[PDB]
């Protein structure tokens, strides 16, 4: 936002209000952990792409970053630095110096509410019943019981879409695209439709095992 | 127990080849045949040789020259 | 999503036929025809030559020549 | 009123259509115009009825738009 130091993810992307305990591993890394510290526990997080470009530099980097407050500071010498961060925010991009440490600032809030808050809250309905469905219709690999129990009492509906793509395993390209666009419906639709061509998916496996079935009743 | 199961799998996706099995193509065949043209000799000759090649296999040795017979007919 | 989840199938299958190499290697082709050329009378004969060729066993000696042809075309 | 952006926004509503006889050479411009021409509505029944018709299909063209929102006030 104001040049936190940059401290790379090592996998998958956090996404706004998410508790994420965070890998710090290489020692690069590992100062700009320290002065986070001396930034006031919070950093501007800009992702990079995997296996990485493990010098740091603007380079590696994904071009739409998250805001996230440090929860606790582990102090844990196992080659690397475990810190929890609950996230804040996607951003756009405005600066870098490069590192290590990288400076580099950020513009935007995931504070955003579109007009005709009846198609907000319907939208934000649907995409609740697509996620209530699909976690039923998912235990095929037995999602968490407290993603059902934490999911109920949002209020803001960017870091509730946030929160259900976060709890739902995608591709890191998938959540960077989340990242991208700023906007409720259209994280909203994004999460629905791949719900739903995920759900697809479950159909042909559904039907390749009644498939099996037949192959194995009639021999 | 495990090449069976790759076998039983392996043939129920093809079951499942385009949406499902290339039978929806297969009874494509069986229209393209007498939807052009044709004389009726060459007609019935044609069925008759469809008609030999459905006792063959999902292979085959000899179901190739059969198929491929037929593709060159219509 | 129905044709490349089973497209995903099904280059699983042309790997797992012997952990590599089983087909392996005539998606590819397919992406070998795509690349090169070609005009379109062309790509039309070799695409159907692979569908020639893709259903038969590959021990049979009809396949031998199904192949030198798609590797001298590409 | 004037925006802080230097662009005049002027807000009208019109009363009357209007004829012109004749334009005077400009910038600046003067015109003169023939009549307010004007025509009120009589037997208003038939004509109720287009205008139900009317509201008929603007409040179907109202609930088109889902993932659109189109203003429902």
């Amino acid at each position: 936002r104001l040049e936190l130091p940059v401290i790379p993810l090592r996998n998958t992307v956090i996404l706004p209000h998410t508790t994420t305990p965070v890998d710090v591993g290489r020692a690069k890394s590992k100062r700009a952990v320290e002065e986070a510290m001396g930034a006031d526990r919070l950093i501007f997080l800009v992702a990079q792409r995997d296996p990485e470009v493990d010098d740091p530099a603007p380079d590696d980097l994904y071009t739409w970053g998250v805001q996230a407050v440090v929860k606790q500071a582990m102090r844990l010498p196992d080659g690397t630095l475990q810190v929890m961060v609950e996230a804040r925010a996607r951003a756009q991009v405005t600066d870098y110096i490069p590192g290590p440490y990288l400076r580099a600032r950020g513009e935007v809030f995931s504070e955003i509410f579109p007009i005709d808050e009846a198609v907000v809250r319907v939208l934000v309905e649907e995409l609740k019943e697509a996620f209530e469905k699909y976690v039923a219709n998912h235990k095929s690999l037995r999602l968490d019981r407290y993603q059902l129990e934490a999911v109920k009492g949002t209020s803001d509906p960017a870091m509730l879409a946030d929160t259900i793509a976060y709890h739902a395993t995608w591709t890191v390209a998938e959540k960077q695209e989340i990242l991208e666009l700023t906007d409720l419906e259209a994280r909203l639709k994004k999460v629905l439709g791949l719900l739903s061509r995920d759900l697809e998916r479950f159909e042909l496996d559904k039907r390749v095992a009644q498939r099996v079935k037949e192959q194995m009743d009639t021999n | 127990q495990r090449e069976y199961y790759l076998r039983e799998q392996m043939k129920a996706i093809q079951k499942e080849l385009g949406g499902e099995d290339g039978l929806s193509d297969l009874e494509a065949l069986r229209k393209k045949i007498e939807e052009v043209g044709m004389p009726e000799a060459v007609k019935t000759k044609a069925l008759k040789e469809l008609d030999r090649l459905e006792r063959m296999q999902q292979g085959s040795p000899e179901a190739t020259v059969a198929r491929t017979y037929l593709d060159w007919l219509t």
